[PDB]
């Protein structure tokens, strides 16, 4: 099982299991609300002694529990530093990378060939 | 006393773990014990440079003592004494923000000067950061800009990977024109900065030298060194 | 009364007293009841009562009289307790507030240990080596259906689960009136029953403001009022009012709710529209009234929920961007559970996989022109009802509680009568 | 299996297994040897020759079945490779074109994978030059695999005839199939 | 229940039941400017006043002795007083009092929602070392805050560091606290509250909702004074419930870009509107400061003859005028004018993002098409 | 542990005495084991009990298997729960539920269809479409990953759908699942317009565009994606102590520059109109599901019923303007999903092609030659606006290339053979490319020692000018050509070769 | 030693060390299912959950 | 070391006077701007930025710019974990604490009971896991 090399040729079963048998295959009645409840807004008629939820409405009888969902969270955590997308990819502040990428191989590069350098005049030491 | 308790309080900021460089003189690795002549002749240029364009700068704080390598540390050190009835502990005014900028900027101007745009050591790298983040307070936080104007663009998210301190969080346009402001700012600066060195070259020579002899110099033997070699004022 | 409970009762007081047909056909018993439902509902009375048919003693005990700072003592209550009942042979065992102590034994800080101790010595009185068995019932009460012990609500101990609630109509018959105070416990019934007697405005009570105030109250209620009313997929106000109460510091209109809708989920596209212009209503009729320069923070939240309504418009494949108008949400769409059983709550992870650089920019200008053109579609259509506006405006100050009676005459005879053709035109049709 | 058999200096194969109680996996085992590497040193043409035994199966989906019989089921090994061609390039400084620049480390987790990378943020140009070289790297062990499967073409036939009748197989067995219908070591 | 205006009333009625009172003295004035005070700090309040009268010699006249007595427990301590060396510590900590004062009485005509200025002291008692008071208004004027209410309240953040300004001749760190404070009015102004014309009708898409105060835990006791606080947490309505609380996606940088510039311009608007008074009543600041810096606290009374006394100079025509000329501010505002369409004056957007959909539905439907 | 299957007989066997069970008691024993999977031998025990104390108010003589899942669903979901009331919304909600138990019937390589109901238990359910479960595989015996096994398979029927020789690979198999989720939003749009939209069928919507993610950037079975070189460009190297993820450091712009985002959203819209022609095609299919699920005892219907209903109602006209509704009449926009004539249009290019069908040399080249190149390349033949105009261009243009060579046309003909099987199947495909004068070129006899080169000595691409987009260096020239439409860029998509 | 607010949520109140808001981590928790179940994966090699 | 600006800007909080704010405003900025490499006044604060960025230079490993990948943070990461911190070895191991991992989701038809019962809410619930993690942070703060 902790082989980290195990063939799956399909992934099929992974969405029929969590996408529709846990998920789609039922449906949730509880989506959104008038807007314009007996207590201000939802979170107040919520955090209320009063049944309000549970309503008698006779416009026969009953007492049909007209609920509201909770308020949907939006996480939205995007790129927001675009600067450059034609002729290269740049994002805000990478002004600092050219300099030092083509220092840091210029200087490598002139290290080793000083020591190739030195060392091709040495071979039979 | 006074250098010595300021350097120590660095000194137990800089070696906390691994360190380097800036303590010299100890006898192990990233510290040589002789500090070569041309380190101590950078630190010389440096301290001199400072102590310079803190001298010919109007309305600063003056100069008590000027020191080359304090506690065997690769820097130099000017004690500045304040006037606390002057502006109490609250009042920062633009002259005093931009004569500060040009003083920071002094000693790794000078350094450059002298021993050439190759050679500058990287002992200018806090001062850098200090009229650095000096414009970044004027334009971004003071609201000192003249297209970034009266707006509060950082909010100090330290809250204790790469260390941020300051935190922004306004657009791209915003950022580059308040950042182009900061850069003109410490271009200003650095200008003024050689300007002043450039036209006080033979008492900055002077000062170097004496420094160099010496080791420690007072603020009384700085103004005697300046105004015997003929020195311009700001 | 007592919601359908009552047939439990009987059937514990049956077999405590005369089994019969229970041993007849094979049970032996019950030997656990667990009241779940919150407080209020004569939880114990339903005890008191089924003690009193089976010809039993009670002991009024809670769980946290066992909470003692002598290490051992609840335990040893515990213990004692049943040993009295097991003296007696039989009566009824009532534990009260088992959510203060019989929950999650996990471990951590210094005042739990007592407290499983306790639950131990619970698990071993109410199960363990047969050491009472016979015709001896054990009831406890709590408002949460699965928070205690796995073992606690395992079915074996409390192997049944009888859940009362708030009354229904016929129970608050029991205990038109109906109608006025449907919603509430019986203990909040018999203060409304004691504040009436004191004194149908215990109801209301149950259920300070200057010259300005009052006016922008007026004016930002009949506003909504008037959009409510006019618009068509939006149901008929039940009623409005400027009246604050003691959380709601800004006067509410209430609409008839649509029991189709609120049972099936079905909120079309149109429905959302409207109800995007029903909540820009309030600013934007105080915007005309008052002026620009009187626009108040009285609004804060009816920004909140037309922001609400146009990014679910966004998030639920209804917009009119090509690449977003029946194919997909804003992304991801994971589900997390609420509190209580059947309630979900929806988290949409937006990251650069589900979304482009310029879709961002386009859903962000397409929910700004949703806001935008619903506050301009309002405020043409509460200029253009401006007489209307201002009669219910002068009928709520003088009032300060309408009926939507009232509402629909103010507005049939002082509407725009491109308006009033829209609204007779798609009247009728219970929309969706 | 063919391929990691007739690589040299690669792990003997333990056993070879397709669906093997009606289960929908399939396996290719090598023994766990505590001599030998362990970890010493890693030459390019041990990496090249894993890189390629991990394209192998792709290789031999593609040159049997076809271009467009081919499933996922490669992703894993897909992935062992492609992180061997970026280790080369970014941390062991085997590219001629990015040159001796330490831009990747590996390191090992204090559940899933027992290790993660440390990453150098590159610019767009650095990033670029890599790509090309881990690229190239990539095509060259595609078809140093197609070429390896193109040689033992009777040896494959062989190997995939007595995978379909026998279903699990052992690396003995499997050695002794390629040797009876005839293979050409690397 | 602590008490309050009618209570704070009875309160002091009977903590002075027995001690003589000036009629300048207005008690309801000082019941509604001390809120959330209870008994047991306005005895201490009129103890330290009845010595105060005591230790100058005279009677419990004047108010002076009132409102010291209140300073002792509100603002705890008196600090030694700003040094007589050096003009500028006394010249910064009355100008920026001054020109608040100034800017609050200039709101008051005209408009008429900023309340009046108690007094100013320029003596540091405590955590500061000058002060305005406000004298607070009436409550149910701080349960709502207004559009012109907020506007006054930027322009009065804003008024301090710019009347230091005017009398330096020079920026300074003044402007730090009241940018600080001023841009999140304006945060306040442009997003939650929607006051702004933001996409054309002041609705933006994001909009930050306070939370609770329940979630502080912290809960550092500083007690009673009770500052900006009743205006600020008054009018808005925080989230208690995590349940139920909506955040909205985060904008764009494109739309953050436009919203932030529209804070820009309210900020802008607020601050030339101050700059303005300040330009036009500088012989009234001049005089007020030379009174401030004589006789160290003031009172709003005096204040306001001194600015009486020293009005506008009517039309400033020229030289005088050229103080009103070039006090307006140099900032940008990006989307201006022509720049409000899609790149919003930037050069670089369509190096960036590939042009929406509705950007090439408004230069398509409305443009090229007209 | 809890007990299993066989301790739950044994538990529930025990603890049945005493107690009258109705009928055959062994068949009632095995129905309540296999229906309270998880369940202590407490609460095994308290279940017989709970039974023996009911059949008092009811006055039954026996326990029997209804009133068993009476209190089976009783004891572990609460309350009965009431059905919903009828309504207009009702109606509408089961015409929603109606289209998506029919596209999922429709959908070939699915499970079988247990149940469609519009009544359930709980607080927060509404309507659902039950598959068979384990004591439904069980009896009828079945693979458990089934599922798995529905896309190779070949020549069955599930449900209502029905698959031939040709098998449906991952990519079709996965990409099948977005008209379901599709279908309750195109009825609705269909049927009653833009404005009859709901929130009902906004869930599914939301969980189209992960799973087409999946299908188009993930599985790397697109047949875009397929001709790259084998490199990996969704990476993410670890996760690290406090779990954060480090993508891999060369994707910069991968995604983007690959038109990930846009073969997403050609697949969905792809899918959208196949569900809008299924409503349209099954339109009194599913009017008479919902009305057979609203009139029935348990408002209930069973899988055999709805396959009887799709298979009977015949199929209704996708023209004849609005489906019920109006505006959704664009269903007649042709199709635009099969290979083979795009394919056949792109032969027509070629000089002296000479194409029959179903019967510069003349190549007198059959449907079935043509579709087996196709199916040995390209993959399959009717997922064409799935995968996009471009990427079925530039597959036709392989299959042409291929087909030129007599050699490579003759391989690929014999290896389509043996994937498909049969009695006709040539045992093992040829030799790949490598005749046996190429394979005796080099064995460890003559020439050898190329192979022993290092991996540098196989680089057959080298470019010294190294693009700046990672599409240049990945694609072709021509694979470039016809892609970067897709490309999530600004204006480089003409910044990047085949300069006009 | 400036950040600028790329890849998060513009305005993020903090969290239970600071605050007692639990918002911010619910919303992440949600944020790490995405993170598993559409790319990453379990294991490094896995194609999706 | 013994432990205001979020408390104003996002829960409201406020309890500090417009003049006091104003002179911590200013003597932070002063301290912020001026007191660097002064004897005692700048000794080791951490309010001075210049001294952390000394402590940066002097004992980190450079600094890392920008990088220009999607679906990360800023630099090659994620975002940061918001709240920071034989059978019988075998469950104690298997259900410890599991503070990083991924909650898993229930079905919308829920658990039947007993397995709802098992399976520890910390695993699928999400707001009890957060709860969790909150209860052990400020266990840990106080």
């Amino acid at each position: 099982s902790t082989n980290n090399l195990l063939q799956n040729p399909t992934n099929i079963n992974w969405y029929y299991q969590n996408r529709i048998l846990k998920r789609h295959g039922q449906y949730l009645t509880n989506q959104w609300w008038n807007g314009q409840l007996s207590e201000h807004n939802a979170e107040t008629v919520f955090l209320s002694d009063i049944d309000w939820r549970s309503s008698f409405i006779k416009n026969d009888g009953l007492d049909v529990l007209l609920d509201f969902p909770d308020t949907d969270q939006y996480y939205n955590p995007k790129r927001r530093r675009w600067l450059l997308n034609n002729g290269s990819w740049n994002f805000w502040f990478n002004f600092d990378k050219l300099y030092s990428e083509e220092i840091v191989t210029t200087w490598i590069l002139e290290s080793l060939i000083q020591t190739y350098k030195y060392l091709h005049k040495n071979t039979e030491l | 006393a006074m250098e010595n308790k300021t350097m120590e309080a660095t000194l137990e900021a800089s070696t906390a773990g691994d360190g380097g460089g800036l303590v010299g003189g100890e006898g192990v690795e990233g510290s040589p014990d002789p500090i070569p002549p041309q380190l101590r002749r950078a630190v010389s240029v440096y301290e001199a440079g400072k102590a310079l364009l803190a001298y010919i700068t109007p309305d600063y704080e003056e100069i008590a003592r000027v020191s080359v390598c304090p506690l065997n540390v690769l820097t130099g050190f000017t004690l500045f004494v304040e006037d606390e009835d002057k502006n109490v502990n609250a009042i920062l005014t633009r002259s005093e923000l931009e004569g500060r900028m040009v003083v920071h900027l002094a000693g790794r101007c000078a350094e450059k000067l002298v021993m050439g745009e190759g050679q500058m050591t990287g002992m200018g790298s806090p001062d850098l950061f200090h009229a650095n983040l000096i414009a970044r307070e004027m334009i971004m936080s003071m609201g000192m800009g003249r297209r970034t104007g009266p707006i509060d663009l950082l909010r100090v998210a330290a809250t204790s990977d790469p260390f941020y301190y300051h935190t922004t969080d306004m657009s791209t346009e915003q950022a580059r024109v308040a950042l182009a402001e900061v850069v003109e700012l410490l271009d200003a600066a650095e200008a003024k900065a050689m300007y002043g060195l450039a036209i006080n070259w033979r008492a900055l020579q002077a000062l170097t030298q004496a420094l160099l002899d010496r080791g420690t110099i007072t603020g009384k033997e700085v103004a005697h060194i300046l105004e015997s070699n003929g020195v311009i004022h700001f | 009364g007592n919601k359908q409970a009552k047939v439990e009762l009987m059937e514990v007081v049956d077999f405590f007293r005369t089994p019969e047909k229970f041993k007849a056909s094979g049970a032996r018993a019950p030997k656990g009841v667990l009241l779940v439902g919150p407080p209020g509902n004569g939880k114990t009375l339903m005890a008191r009562a089924v003690a009193g048919e089976s010809g039993v003693a009670f002991i009024s005990s809670s769980a946290a009289e066992f909470i003692e700072m002598y290490m051992g003592l609840g335990a040893a209550r515990v213990r004692d307790l049943f040993n009295t009942a097991r003296s007696v042979a039989p009566c009824i065992i009532f534990i009260d507030e088992l959510d203060a102590v019989g929950r999650q034994r996990q471990g951590g800080g210094r005042s739990n240990d007592e407290r499983d101790n306790t639950v131990n010595q619970l698990l071993t009185e109410m199960d363990g080596f047969e050491a009472e068995q016979q015709g001896i019932v054990v009831m406890g009460a709590t408002n949460r259906k699965d928070v205690l012990d796995a073992a606690l609500t395992r079915p074996g101990r409390f192997d049944r689960s009888i859940e009362v609630r708030r009354p229904d109509f016929q129970g608050r018959l029991e205990a038109s009136l109906a109608s006025l105070m449907g919603g509430m416990s019986g203990a909040q019934i018999a203060g409304v029953a004691n504040t009436a007697c004191f004194l149908t405005l215990a109801v209301e009570q149950a259920k300070f403001v200057g010259a300005g105030r009052k006016k922008r109250f007026a004016v930002m209620e009949a506003s909504i009022a008037l959009a409510a009313t006019l618009l068509p997929a939006i149901e008929p106000v039940e009623y409005a009012t400027i009246i604050p109460s003691t959380r709601s510091p800004l006067g509410r209109t209430v609409l008839k709710p649509h029991v189709g809708r609120y049972t099936t989920g079905v909120w079309t596209y149109r429905y959302l529209r409207e109800q995007l212009l029903v909540a820009l209503a309030g600013r934007a009729g105080e915007e005309l009234v008052l002026g620009r320069d009187e626009l108040s923070s009285l609004n804060q939240h009816r920004l909140q929920m037309a922001r609400q309504v146009a990014w679910k418009i966004m998030n639920s494949g209804m917009s009119s961007h090509p690449d977003y108008q029946h194919l997909r949400g804003l992304g991801s769409n994971y589900f997390d559970g609420s509190s209580e059983p059947g309630r979900f709550q929806q988290t949409t992870v937006v990251m650069d996989a589900n979304q482009t650089r310029s879709e961002a920019v386009d859903a962000d200008m397409e929910v700004e022109g949703l806001l935008n053109g619903g506050y301009k579609q309002v405020f043409e259509l509460l200029v253009r009802n401006r007489a209307a506006l201002d009669a219910l405006t002068e009928l709520l100050l003088e009032r300060e509680k309408i009926s939507g009676e009232e509402v629909v005459q103010v507005v049939e005879e002082l509407g725009h009568p491109e308006d009033l053709a829209r609204r007779a035109q798609w009247a009728g049709y219970e929309l969706l | 299996a063919l391929l990691a058999y007739i690589t040299p200096d690669y792990e003997e194969i333990a056993r070879v297994s397709v669906c093997p109680l009606n289960v929908l996996t399939g396996f290719t085992l090598f023994v766990e040897d505590e001599d030998k590497n362990v970890n010493a040193i890693l030459t390019r043409s041990e990496l090249e020759g894993r890189m390629v035994v991990h394209l192998a199966g792709r290789c031999a989906e593609k040159l049997v079945m076809g271009e467009g019989q081919m499933t996922g089921m490669g992703s894993p090994d897909l992935f062992h490779a492609n992180l061997i061609a970026r280790e080369m390039i970014m941390s062991m400084g085997m590219g001629r074109r990015t040159g001796p620049i330490d831009l990747l480390r590996v390191a090992a987790t204090s559940d899933g994978d027992p290790f993660y990378y440390h990453t150098t943020d590159m610019s767009t140009e650095q990033a670029r030059v890599a790509l090309a070289e881990v690229v190239e790297l990539l095509d060259a062990a595609e078809a140093k695999a197609m070429y390896g499967l193109a040689i033992n073409w009777r040896a494959l036939q062989a190997l995939t005839q007595a995978l379909l009748d026998r279903g699990t197989i052992t690396g003995k067995e499997v050695a002794h199939i390629l040797e009876s219908n005839g293979v050409i070591h690397f | 229940p602590k008490p309050d205006t009618e209570g704070r009333l009875e309160i002091l009625k009977l903590h002075l039941r027995n001690k003589q009172v000036a009629p300048d003295v207005d008690l309801l004035q000082l019941a509604r400017d001390l809120p959330g005070l209870v008994g047991a700090d306005l005895a201490n309040i009129v103890n330290e006043a009845a010595m105060t009268a005591v230790r100058s010699g005279r009677q419990q006249l004047t108010a002076r002795d009132i409102y010291a007595g209140v300073d002792r427990f509100t603002q705890g301590e008196v600090r030694p007083s700003l040094p007589t060396a050096h003009k500028l510590p006394v010249l910064c900590f009355a100008a920026k009092e001054i020109g608040i004062a100034l800017v609050a009485g200039e709101l008051r005509d005209r408009y008429g929602r900023v309340e009046l200025v108690e007094r100013v002291s320029i003596q540091p008692k405590g955590r500061a070392y000058s002060r305005t008071m406000f004298q607070r208004g009436t409550d149910e004027e701080y349960q709502l805050m207004t559009r012109g209410r907020l506007l006054d309240r930027i322009r009065l953040a804003l008024a301090g560091g710019f009347a230091v300004r005017t009398a330096l001749g020079e920026e300074t760190n003044f402007t730090a606290a009241d940018i600080k404070r001023a841009t999140r009015m304006a945060k306040k102004y442009v997003f939650y509250y929607g006051f702004s014309e933001a996409g054309g009708a002041g609705i933006t898409t994001w909009a930050n909702q306070p939370y609770s105060g329940d979630f502080v835990i912290g809960q550092q006791r500083a007690r009673k004074v009770v500052s900006t606080d009743a205006m600020d947490a008054f009018a808005d309505w925080p989230t208690v419930s995590e349940d139920f609380r909506f955040d909205a996606p985060s904008p764009s940088d494109v739309t953050w870009h436009r919203y932030t510039d529209e804070v820009r311009r309210v900020l802008k608007g607020c601050s030339e509107d101050v700059l303005g008074i300040l330009a036009e009543r500088q012989e009234a600041m001049w005089a007020g400061i030379k009174a401030l810096s004589d006789r160290k606290e003031l009172l709003g009374s005096e204040l306001r003859d001194i600015f009486d006394a020293h009005p506008a100079a009517t039309s400033r025509d020229r030289d005088a005028r050229a103080e009103l000329a070039a006090a307006k501010l140099d900032m940008t505002i990006f989307t201006e004018g022509a720049n409000s369409r899609w790149p919003y004056g930037i050069e670089w957007l369509d190096d960036a993002y590939p042009k929406p959909y509705w950007v090439q539905q408004q230069e398509a439907e409305a443009a090229e098409a007209q | 542990p809890q007990p299993g299957p066989s301790a739950r007989m044994a538990i529930l066997r025990y603890h049945a005495k005493g107690k009258p069970l109705e009928g055959d008691g062994q068949r009632l024993l095995l129905k309540t084991a296999e229906a309270t999977q998880g369940w202590s031998a407490a609460a095994l025990a308290n279940l017989m009990n709970e039974a023996a104390i009911l059949t008092v108010r009811r006055n039954v003589p026996a326990i029997s298997l209804p009133m068993v899942l009476e209190l089976v669903e009783g004891l572990n979901w609460g309350e009965q729960a009431p059905r919903i009331p009828d309504s207009e919304a009702k109606d509408r909600l089961a015409l929603i539920t109606a289209a998506k138990a029919v596209a999922f019937a429709l959908t070939p390589g699915l499970e079988p269809i247990k149940s469609v109901t519009m009544w359930s238990g709980r607080r927060g359910l509404g309507p659902s479409v039950d598959f068979i479960a384990m004591e439904d595989k069980a009896a009828m015996d079945m693979h458990p990953e089934e599922t798995e096994l529905m896309g190779w398979r070949t020549n069955f029927k599930t449900n209502a759908a029905v698959v031939g020789d040709e098998p449906l690979g991952e990519f079709a198999h996965v990409a099948g699942l977005l008209v379901p989720l599709y279908a309750g939003r195109a009825a609705e749009v269909a049927l009653f317009g833009k404005d009859g939209a709901s929130l009902a069928t906004a869930q599914p919507l939301a969980d189209c565009f992960e799973i087409a993610y999946y299908c188009v950037r993930n599985s790397q079975v697109h047949p875009r994606f397929k001709s790259l070189p084998p490199l990996h460009t969704t990476m993410w190297l670890g996760r690290d102590d406090a779990g954060r993820w480090r993508r891999d450091p060369l994707a910069i712009g991968f995604d983007e520059e690959l038109g990930y985002h846009k073969l997403t959203l050609t697949l969905l819209k792809a899918s959208w109109r196949r569900a809008l022609r299924l409503v349209a095609q099954r339109r009194s299919a599913i009017t008479k599901v919902a009305a057979e699920m609203l009139a029935a005892p348990e408002e209930k219907i069973t899988g055999a019923r709805l396959v009887e209903i799709i298979e009977s109602t015949p199929l209704d006209d996708l023209g004849g303007e609005g489906l019920d509704g109006a505006a959704a009449a664009a269903v007649v926009e042709e199709a635009g999903n099969e290979f083979l004539p795009l394919l056949k249009e792109v032969l027509g290019q070629v000089p002296g092609i000479i194409l029959t069908g179903e019967s510069a040399t003349e190549l007198r080249l059959d449907d079935a030659t043509l579709a087996a190149v196709s199916r040995t390349l390209m993959g399959r033949l009717d997922v064409v606006d799935l995968i996009g105009r471009n990427t079925a261009v530039e597959a036709a243009e392989r299959v042409r290339d291929a087909l030129l060579h007599p050699e490579t046309r003759e391989r690929l003909l014999a290896m389509r053979r043996w994937v498909e099987g049969g009695p006709g199947a040539p045992e093992f495909p040829p030799s790949p490319l490598s005749p046996e004068q190429t394979a005796a070129m080099s064995p460890s006899g003559p020439l050898y020692g190329n192979l022993a080169l290092n991996l540098d000595w196989w680089r057959r691409r080298q470019d010294n000018v190294i693009s700046w987009s990672a599409m240049e260096i990945l694609m072709s020239r021509r694979q470039v050509d016809l892609y970067k439409q897709d490309a999530d860029m600004t204006e480089g998509a003409i910044a990047k070769l085949g300069t006009p | 030693l400036l950040s600028f607010a790329d890849g998060n949520i513009l305005d993020e109140p903090p969290s239970p060390p600071f605050s007692s808001l639990l918002i911010p981590a619910k919303r992440f928790e949600n944020y790490k299912r995405f993170f598993r179940d559409t790319l990453t994966g379990d294991k490094m090699g896995q194609r999706k959950s | 070391r013994r432990p205001g600006s979020f408390k104003e800007d996002f829960f409201g909080s406020q309890r500090d006077e417009v003049h006091e704010k104003n002179q911590v405003v200013y003597q932070l900025t002063r301290h912020a701007i001026t007191h660097y490499k002064k004897p005692f006044k700048g000794d080791y604060s951490l309010a001075i930025p210049t001294n952390l960025y000394v402590t940066d230079l002097f004992l980190k490993l450079p600094t890392q710019s920008i990088s220009n990948l999607t679906n990360v943070e800023n630099h090659n990461l994620s975002i940061k974990n918001k709240i920071q911190h034989f059978s019988v070895l075998l469950l104690k191991e298997e259900k410890r604490l599991k503070p990083n991992k991924i909650v898993e989701e229930l079905p919308w038809t829920s658990l039947p009971g007993e397995q709802l019962a098992t399976k520890p809410r910390t695993s699928y619930s999400v707001r009890a896991k957060v709860a969790m993690l909150a209860e052990l942070s400020l266990s840990n703060l106080s």
